[PDB]
């Protein structure tokens, strides 16, 4: 999300990764459901299962691998004025609670999740531009050194 | 188990214990009935339709389901029950729970074919709502006699595995097509009856240990009647 | 408010090479002065514009060449000089200083009716690569400017009106462009998102 | 034409005049976009979706349709427009009328790609309801200029056949994929524009001879995006 700001058109496949960091005694199942770019986001647990869904627990593996098939994108300056046409909504990566958390009577009753992301080798870029990530200017302390 | 659309990952492999000896086998050498060009979709059914998570307290007494009944409502297999009337399918059952090392207890996954139910202390046959429960399933009122007068002590004649909370937390049973006729009707007949029965109740220092139990069902090799024809 | 898509077929990989990732020749300095301090002196530091500063600080060490092009906008036959002065030699401070008459440093001479001048400068860093971020101290005693490498210097150019004091007065506008070539980089580093506050260091 | 589920029988064979030279060709050698495993159903689309019968009186002035628009509502192809957003398909058009030997008149089946419409004597672009008609289709207000200022006298540059009521009563035109991008969106783009134009009006001893005209449409080789995936 910081390299692709320099460009305009992007296309490729991605790879998300999760890493659960609970205690060794803790168990529990979760669910990850994918959404195609056509419809809307799911709401309940039952309506999310009808898409591409996986069932992932804690006791066997603390890691999991998810493959995003395809993305795209552009900016589409099509009006007469300085307008910003937002790109269309694509995909949802949701997570619901299959079973409630099981902890022993010793450890804390709170766990954590961390989500990773990595692009594949089909990700291609084009039409390098500038990035609005910083801003125009701020007040510099020692603006001129060379001149004086 | 990377099957079709879904993949229940991070499971002990255990054993794909076949029920008696067999496989769904796609039903060959039958042309004297159902000549309607069976469509037999395969890659549009294999999803691992999961069920509602249940809670197993101390004084719990088990649950039961019906396999052609519980899948009438969900998914592509749920739609294909309507606008069709003949089918044949084999099943896959994955039962999995979870607990700590400090709990203790025993469960018994068992599957009965043609499990005719009954009512306690009456002379009236059970109603239509007393059978067609759907996804959620029902509850045994007398688990020692299986609500038919047959003893649970002899109930290991059926295919079964022992989920023992000291050793393991999973089980997997494959069911073939068990029916007199080759093809059948969904809305008025249920071949298998999946049921779980606690034998030893749990125990810990506190109370109300939930031990959530999850059952996942997947049809192996289904087929249907004909829907598209030339003339 | 219009949300459209287009299927995109691509096969180009050599577009994202580092050699043509940095060959764009952005502007680096814009300053005007007058003549009636009557010249322009500028150190060849690179972190003057945030469009180029953030774009440059993705890496740790790199090596390239200058390709300096001076564009001049401002008259009877104005002749200009851009005397390059590297390290070791002294910088001029007055218009008729004898550092202008020194031959030991490079110099150009060009008019206004001509197309603007163009030179290029090779790799003059005494290490094998430029040090973008310097994690140390230039000097032994405690007050050293944390983050200035003595190998980071390049030089400074000086722009001077050649002509005699004429009975007309005028104002000269000078722009500089710099095009890196033969790019070799090492050890990529994550970009800075919080805004800069000074040019001497990283503060926020 | 025994194609899939339906079969429009008892037709003069005529000519399967290809539009320019080609066939739908299933789109090979494309892996830089739409890597989502296109499903490409073939035997679940070929039905010959027929349309509403129209009436061609003496003072009638023609009709027009849009091909990705008119099939959004009907059938398995009507369902597959929803829950999908990329597709590619070739079409088949069968236009057939009927009359006695005592009538006389001439019709002109023509198909235009990217037929941008327009409005008469204004400066406002046409609304969304002035384009998305659906199954029933619209009506030309100025047939001599095709509602864009282009002359009908030069309109034989497109693929066309001449239904002449003295000679024949059928026509068949095959359309390939005519688009800049390989795949497209159904709900905001219509490639072809099917339209019929009377040139010589009818005539008989009585009035109000109906001459019912029937158009049948069938997609040849369609495909879609992906819907089922492993992980």
């Amino acid at each position: 999300g910081n390299i692709s700001r320099y460009y305009t058109h992007w296309s490729g496949s991605l790879e998300m990764t999760f890493m659960f960091c609970g205690s060794f005694m803790a168990t529990g199942k979760l669910i990850l459901c994918y959404t195609p770019p056509g419809g809307s986001c799911p709401t309940t647990r039952e309506t999310a299962m009808l898409g591409t869904h996986i069932v992932w627990d804690f006791g066997l593996q603390s890691s999991v691998t998810l493959i995003i098939p395809w993305i795209s994108g552009s900016h589409y300056r099509m009006f007469n004025n300085d307008a910003k046409s937002t790109n269309a909504n694509v995909g949802y990566v949701t997570c619901f609670m299959q079973t409630n958390l099981i902890v022993p009577s010793e450890s804390s009753d709170t766990c954590s999740l961390i989500g990773f992301i990595a692009a594949k080798d089909d990700f291609s870029l084009r039409l390098m531009r500038d990035s609005p990530d910083i801003g125009q200017l701020d007040h510099l302390h020692a603006a001129e050194a060379a001149y004086q | 188990l990377k099957l079709g659309n879904s993949a229940i990952v991070t499971q002990e492999a255990a054993n794909y214990c076949c029920a008696y000896g067999e496989w769904p086998n796609y039903l060959p050498d039958h042309e004297a009935v159902a000549i309607d060009k069976p469509t037999q979709p395969e890659t549009a059914t294999d999803r691992f339709y999961t069920l509602k998570s249940v809670k197993w307290e101390t004084g719990s007494t088990g649950w039961w389901w019906k396999l052609p009944d519980a899948l009438n409502n969900i998914g592509m297999f749920g739609q294909n029950v309507q606008h069709h009337y003949l089918y044949r399918s084999g099943f896959l059952i994955h039962v999995q729970c979870n607990a700590t090392k400090f709990h203790q207890g025993a469960l018994l996954v068992v599957a009965i074919p043609e499990h005719q139910r009954g009512a306690h202390n009456t002379n009236t046959s059970p109603g239509f709502d007393d059978i067609m429960k759907g996804e959620e399933g029902g509850t045994f009122n007398h688990p020692y006699v299986l609500d038919d007068g047959t003893s649970l002590a002899c109930a290991t004649i059926f295919p079964h595995q022992w989920i023992n909370l000291r050793t393991n937390n999973s089980a997997t049973i494959v069911l073939p097509w068990m029916n007199a006729a080759p093809m059948d009707f969904p809305l008025r007949h249920n071949q298998w009856t999946l049921a779980i029965i606690p034998v030893v109740p749990l125990g810990t220092r506190t109370t109300s240990s939930m031990v959530p139990i999850t059952v996942s069902i997947a049809p192996m090799c289904c087929e249907f009647n004909g829907l598209r024809h030339a003339i | 408010a219009i949300q459209t898509r287009t299927v995109i077929n691509q096969h180009g990989v050599s577009e994202t090479l580092v050699e043509n990732f940095l060959s764009r020749a952005a502007l680096v300095s814009k300053r005007s002065f007058e003549y009636k301090k009557n010249f322009f002196k500028w150190t060849i530091n690179t972190r003057s514009f945030v469009q180029l500063r953030r774009k440059l600080e993705l890496f740790t060490y790199l090596r390239f060449d200058a390709e300096i092009t001076i564009l001049t906008t401002v008259l009877p036959d104005l002749t200009l000089q851009a005397m390059f002065v590297p390290t070791g030699a002294l910088t001029p401070e007055k218009q008729d200083s004898f550092h202008w008459q020194s031959g030991s440093n490079a110099s150009v001479f060009f008019k206004i009716s001509d197309p603007p001048a163009r030179i290029t400068i090779p790799f003059m860093c005494i290490n094998s690569a430029y040090s973008v971020f310097y994690d140390g101290f230039a000097g032994f005693e405690k007050n050293g400017l944390y983050g200035i490498n003595p190998a980071d210097t390049i030089g400074n150019l000086c722009v001077r009106i050649v002509n005699e004091h004429q009975p007309v007065g005028f104002t000269v506008t000078v722009r500089v462009y710099m095009k890196p070539k033969h790019i070799k980089a090492w050890a990529p580093r994550p970009p800075r998102t919080l805004p800069y506050m000074s040019i001497a260091n990283a503060n926020y």
